[PDB]
């Protein structure tokens, strides 16, 4: 019994916590009301990961709720699987965080995160041995960003030898809601660095151009993007909800992912990715998985080198063949994996595939080619910055510009490590 | 597409070997320190083998018998030729050696001198040489030792001798051994000759090696280019001078003593069952004398070769010992045994 | 080819065949260095607890 | 007769210790329910197989065995067993949260705080004995429990039995089953600790075990069932002269005195045949020339390497089967006109030979054939070492970059014992190269 806590913030995280909730509630063969209704007993050998098993055998998600506005978590309750999270942990204010992160961090959201902080201990309460804390949410809004990674600080504060895990969503300008997003994501971005043991980059860009290029979607929707970030989350969660022998839970992940402690912000990638009835090959799967236009960092992997690799087959395949292709990616692209770290590339198989896919692949790579994201971010940034541009929306909220010009350093600075692994 | 790795920069051979790999589009190159490698062009020195055939999914392939250096190495060939039942000290084409320690330092010194009192001449050298000393008198050699481990033989006194010029020479014979103890002997060798008249009574005439006949000969490149007589032109003498073949005088012992030797150690060094493979080439150099005898004088681990040949010989490198392993998309006697 | 020590049984037998002649921490010091390293961990968390303090 | 107390040590340890009962079972005729028929001492008795296994007024024979781990769902599945009925709770303990592949959690962190419950589960089977011999140990290299945990309980063994013996029974890592990207640290800061506790230890390279399943048995992606029923064989092999009639390897201190004349230096290679596809339907039946001359095979070792190029201090063949002395005699000296068999020149040229009559005992339905004669080697060769050289290469590449470094720091292990352990090992790998090479 190895439980974990799931916090979902903000707008974006919201959203995207719902559909991960609905997507492996299927599963798991669970139903909107909390029914188990399925056919397998793989399915619920792990299901307390997740779940909690209230009267009846009703399997409730050990989730959390949270947000500065009501809405959002409206539309979650009224959603298709709202009526299967606990009513108490819907923990919401009034005010909203108008995309800011000095409110969501300094001045509203502090307001809200004790009650938050009383959900989480009823949650760790009940578990019989809490590995950790999962949080979605997006870095370029106020809520998710600036509450979010406040309230990651002050679990650890109160969790200190536990796990915390994020899936982070990175503002791009293809698909961006203000233009003070890459202020928003640059102070987050340092929060992630000192308070997570691993996240999950997920960039709107690259969404963005898997569901435009690839997915031939002329005009991609926020719910086209939440589809890939579904899939996504699924895959990268496989190894924590089934049997399984590698990665079974979130330290050894970390431990297995993360050579520096810094260094701990993963690309994911996922095949396949069909804009549909034919069956896809083990060589298929592995050469997709690995592909830059799989992946949902947009970062272009031979850019940099592979510190780490995780990789999740899904589906009734030859084990044997798999194998073979993935030493086959590796013998032949060599030069992209780091030489000191000897057999960096770990593979898990999962005989359960997702829905509507006879198998598939997820790709977890802790590349040095990332360093292109936090690049990006803070030449946004400092464009803005150089100028104090949309900066009176942050110190009327009592900030001051050191803490920006911090900011700006400390990404600076995790830019240059990766650049020192990459040599 | 096949991954090799070059650690030994210094090897005029390998570095035609791996330019050719690479002329063909289906090897590439990898870093030396990098593990998922096919193909292994190894250092000469401490070639780390326990490292090899560990990597899953990768046969592996290493251009050096593991335990080869007993037979490359002096006081090591002198030890197997005695020692092993299949050469036996009754070994008749192998000159008679004893090695010899240093008086600063089992040894054959009293085993040396027994032979010694019952044509005296003898010739001390070892492999820290570039240091050798042909002398009559037995006192001279063992004091020379004393000034690492030395190896005297007997020195062939009655050596054969090209005309015109009264000149002596020595065979080398290049031997490549598959990762299947194929021996495969290259149908190309080189006489080494001097080009100094032989004196019975000075070393230059008397060592034919091609640094000293090119250091210290004033003759060098008379005869021939480089001091070097390829086999159709020593065959040709043969027949117009001694009324016979190269085949026939020299050339059946010649292969005769590399099966002799490569058999020995077969047990020793063979890859046959073994997590990676290996191949080698080798070097072994050969005396006539006037009786159109051949003596084996040492072998090369690691040798280079003729200019004229390295195209030739390089590319039956790939052929028989590289590709055989690894199929892309004669100039070699098979001795079979 | 010598054979000597044969001592057999009903479940079986042994023996030596020659083929040629020849040619601690005590439970203190051991719980010094456990504690030394939880006092390391202490001293790790509440730098942590002070740093999130500030 | 003297007992012997084994104890199992994290996933690897576990499931291999299980297995190895299972099999012990089956070779002494003792049910999944504890009853023994042919044992006609109701309740008591010396006999040999008693070394391992005690004895209630019931009947039932229970072994003498202490499962560790630090988490319950691998020993959950002892609980809930086949033989379930063997063990009772007091022999099984489960902590809540394990040792992550990390060191310094299962020896510093987790190991503190349950060393004294695991002492005082041994204490409880140690108070049985009237003559104890000591400790058979088994564990990965490469876990975080079986490396860390491991090394806290041989230094807490050593302090509270001085007199009593140790072998080990070591899982070697190999990437193709492997889980961990660390399991390089964790097998020399496990093996520097326990180096001076340990009396004699069988190391088994995963890597062999997986070869020998996929060309020997024709399984094509081999599972640890598969691996921890081969495991047991050769492990039932070596301990089979402690649990039968005999006189080799009668106790564990001869282990040492027969398989280890240099105290570092104890680390005997295994070498076993015949490995039987069992969907043969029909396999002619090895000699005992051919099994021993596959003796001498690496194809055939727990340890690939090449003990042509090293120097034997001992060697021990322990047959079981239809065996009798003349002809293994005959087939060393067929062997010894073959191969390259060099001795350290202070050491005799000789092996000490044991026989059972009993032939291997096979888990019904597994993938090993039944076979008239069996025989494991255990060979004191210099060659073993190359093992030693591939982990100690893979620890220079990862510590050179100090990475993952801080995971094991964050336990309160300090920098300074990684290359305390390095120079250790490098003393190791020195030692081994002035004993076999001139
Ligand atoms: N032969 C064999 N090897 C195993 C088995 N289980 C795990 N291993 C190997 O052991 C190593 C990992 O160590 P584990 O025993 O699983 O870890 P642990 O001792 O439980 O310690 P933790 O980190 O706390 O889980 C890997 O190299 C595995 O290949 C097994 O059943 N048989
Ligand atoms: N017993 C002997 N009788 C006559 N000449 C001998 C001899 N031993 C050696 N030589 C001469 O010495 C020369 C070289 O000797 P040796 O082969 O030991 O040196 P070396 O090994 O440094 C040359 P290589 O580059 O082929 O290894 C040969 O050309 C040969 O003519
Ligand atoms: N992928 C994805 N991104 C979103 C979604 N909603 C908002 N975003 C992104 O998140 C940022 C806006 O933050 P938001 O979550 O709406 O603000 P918050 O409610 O204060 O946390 C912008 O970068 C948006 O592009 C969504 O449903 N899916
Ligand atoms: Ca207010
Ligand atoms: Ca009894
Ligand atoms: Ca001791
Ligand atoms: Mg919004
Ligand atoms: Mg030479
Ligand atoms: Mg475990």
């Amino acid at each position: 019994m190895r439980e974990i806590v799931h916090i979902q913030a903000g707008q974006c995280g919201n959203q995207i916590g719902a559909k991960f909730w609905e997507v492996i509630s299927d599963e798991h063969g669970i139903d909107p009301t909390g029914s188990y209704h399925g056919d397998s007993d793989l399915q619920l050998e792990r299901i307390n990961v997740y779940y909690n098993e209230a009267t009846g055998n009703k399997y409730v998600p050990r989730a959390i709720l949270v947000d500065l506005e009501p809405g959002t978590m409206d539309s979650v309750r009224s959603g298709p699987f709202g009526q299967i999270f606990r009513p108490d942990n819907f923990v919401f204010g009034q005010s909203g965080a108008g995309n800011n992160w000095a409110k969501g961090h300094y001045t509203e959201g502090a307001e809200l995160v004790d009650s938050v902080l009383d959900v989480v201990r009823k949650e760790s309460e009940s578990c019989d041995c809490l590995q950790g804390f999962q949080l979605t949410h997006s870095l370029g809004g106020g809520t998710g960003s600036g509450m979010g990674t406040l309230l990651i600080s002050k679990i650890r504060e109160e969790y200190p030898d536990r796990i915390m895990n994020t899936f982070s969503v990175m503002p791009s300008p293809k698909v961006s809601d203000t233009v003070v997003e890459p202020y928003n994501a640059t102070l987050s971005v340092h929060q992630l660095v000192e308070n997570t043991d691993e996240t999950y980059c997920i960039d709107n860009e690259a969404l963005y151009d898997i569901c435009f290029r690839t997915l031939k979607l002329t005009t991609p929707t926020y719910g086209d993007l939440n589809h890939l970030v579904s899939a996504t989350m699924s895959g990268v969660t496989t190894c924590l909800r089934f049997p399984g022998q590698l990665n079974a839970d979130l330290r050894k992940l970390a431990v297995n992912m993360v050579p520096f402690p810094r260094l701990h912000f993963f690309m994911p990638g996922f095949a396949p990715l069909t804009s549909q009835y034919r069956a896809l090959t083990v060589p298929e799967l592995t050469q997709q998985m690995f592909d830059s236009k799989n992946m949902m960092a947009a970062c272009d992997p031979r850019h940099g080198r592979y510190l780490t690799v995780a990789a999740i087959f899904r589906g009734r395949m030859s084990m044997k063949e798999v194998d073979e292709q993935m030493l086959n990616v590796q013998n032949k692209n060599s030069s992209y994996f780091v030489e000191w770290i000897p057999n960096n590339v770990k593979t898990a198989v999962c005989d359960i595939p997702p829905r509507g896919l006879k198998m598939s692949a997820t790709f977890i790579g802790n590349s040095t080619a990332i360093q292109e994201l936090f690049k990006r971010i803070s030449e946004q940034f400092t464009a803005m910055f150089r100028r104090k541009a949309f900066l009176h929306w942050y110190t009327g909220e009592g900030m001051d510009e050191m803490e920006f010009t911090e900011a700006e350093s400390n990404m600076n600075d995790l830019v240059s490590e990766y650049q020192q692994y990459q040599d | 597409m096949y991954t090799f790795v070059v650690r030994d920069e210094n090897s005029s051979v390998y570095a035609e070997v791996s330019r050719l790999l690479l002329a063909t589009g289906q090897w590439k190159r990898l870093r030396k320190d990098n593990p998922r490698f096919n193909l292994m062009l190894g250092e000469r020195n401490r070639l780390p083998f326990g490292r090899l055939g560990h990597e899953p999914g990768l046969v592996q392939l290493v251009n050096y018998y593991r335990g080869a250096d007993k037979l490359c190495r002096k006081a090591s060939l002198v030890k197997l030729i005695k020692t092993s039942p299949e050469l036996s000290e009754s070994c008749t084409w192998f000159p008679e050696s004893y090695v010899i320690y240093p008086t600063n330092l089992t040894d054959e010194r009293e085993v040396f001198l027994a032979a010694y009192n019952r044509g005296n001449v003898w010739i001390a050298k070892s492999s820290a040489g570039a240091g050798i000393l042909i002398s009559s008198e037995a006192s001279e050699l063992l004091d020379f030792i004393d000034e690492q481990v030395h190896v005297i033989q007997k020195y062939l006194e009655k050596p054969l001798l090209l005309e015109p010029g009264h000149r002596k020479f020595d065979i080398r014979s290049w031997v490549l051994v598959d990762h299947l103890y194929n021996i495969y002997l290259y149908r190309e060798g080189v006489l080494r000759t001097s080009s100094e008249p032989y004196n019975s009574a000075d070393k230059t005439c008397h060592l034919t090696n091609h640094c000293i006949q090119k250091e210290y000969s004033k003759n060098y490149g008379r005869y021939e280019e480089g001091n070097e007589m390829f086999f159709e032109e020593f065959n040709q003498y043969l027949m117009d001078a001694l009324n016979t073949t190269l085949e026939n005088s020299i050339l059946l012992q010649i292969k005769h003593i590399i099966r002799s030797c490569l058999m020995c150690i077969e047990p020793a060094i063979s890859t046959k069952h073994l997590h990676y493979q290996s191949f080698q080439l080798f070097g072994f150099d050969f005396m006539v004398d006037e009786e159109l005898k051949v003596w084996l004088i040492e072998v090369n681990g690691a040798p280079a070769c003729a200019q004229k040949l390295y195209a030739e010989l390089c590319q039956g490198i790939v052929d028989v010992a590289i590709s055989s392993v690894f199929p892309l998309a004669s100039i070699f006697i098979k001795l079979h045994h | 080819m010598e054979v000597i020590e044969l001592n057999k049984c009903t479940s079986g037998q042994s023996f030596e065949v020659i083929l040629k002649p020849p040619s601690d921490p005590s439970l203190e010091e051991i719980q010094k260095k456990l504690e030394a390293a939880e006092e390391r961990r202490k001293y790790q968390e509440a730098e942590l607890l002070k740093h999130l303090a500030e | 007769m003297r007992e012997c107390i084994s104890i199992h040590v994290g996933q690897a340890g576990v499931q291999i210790g299980n297995a190895c009962w299972e099999l012990y079972c089956l070779e002494h005729g003792i049910q999944p329910d504890g009853q023994m028929p042919s044992d006609k001492t109701i309740g008591g008795g010396d006999d040999s197989f008693n070394t391992f296994f005690s004895e209630t007024g019931a009947g039932k024979h229970v072994p003498r065995a202490v499962f560790v781990d630090l988490e319950p769902t691998v020993i959950d599945e002892v609980r809930t067993g086949t033989y379930r009925q063997l063990f009772h709770p007091e022999q099984l303990i489960t902590g809540k949260e394990d040792a992550a592949n990390n060191y310094a959690r299962g020896h510093y962190t987790i190991g503190k705080e349950i060393i004294d419950l695991v002492l005082d589960r041994i204490r409880k089977l140690a108070d049985q004995c009237t003559g104890l011999q000591g400790f058979l140990v088994f564990h990965s290299f490469g876990g975080g429990t079986g490396s860390g945990f491991t090394s806290l309980l041989m230094e807490r063994l050593s302090v509270d039995y001085g007199k009593k013996s140790k072998l080990e029974f070591s899982i070697y890592p190999a990437p193709q089953v492997s889980t961990a990207v660390v399991e390089p640290y964790n097998s020399i800061l496990t093996t520097h600790t326990t180096l001076e506790h340990s009396d004699c230890a069988f190391m088994v390279d995963n890597e062999a075990i997986y070869d020998i399943c996929r060309r020997n048995l024709d399984i094509e992606r081999p599972t640890y069932t598969n691996l921890n029923r081969l495991i047991s064989q050769i492990v039932s092999s070596i301990t089979a002269s402690l649990r039968f009639d005999g006189a080799l390897n009668v106790d564990l201190t001869e282990f040492q005195t027969n398989l280890v004349p240099y105290p570092r230096i104890h680390f005997p290679l295994a070498t076993y045949a015949p490995v039987i596809s069992a969907e043969k339907a029909y396999h002619e039946q090895l000699s005992v020339a051919e099994i021993t001359n596959a003796c001498f095979e690496p194809a055939n070792q727990m340890v690939k390497c090449d003990p042509r190029h090293g120097k034997y201090m001992a060697c021990c063949l322990l047959y079981r089967g239809d065996v009798v002395p003349k002809d293994v005699n005959a087939a060393i000296a067929t062997i010894k006109t073959k191969r390259s068999i060099q001795f350290v020149d202070w050491c005799p040229t000789g092996f000490k030979v044991g026989i059972n009559y009993q032939p291997p005992t096979v888990v019904p339905g597994g993938d090993l054939a039944k076979v008239q004669r069996a025989v494991c080697m255990l060979s004191n060769t210099t060659a073993i070492a190359e093992a030693w050289a591939r982990l100690d290469h893979k620890f220079d590449l990862m510590y050179a970059k100090r990475a993952f470094v801080h995971w094991y720091v964050g336990e309160g292990m300090e920098e300074g014992e990684f290359s305390e352990a390095r120079e250790d090992m490098a003393a190791l790998e020195k030692d081994y190269e002035e004993v076999g090479v001139d």
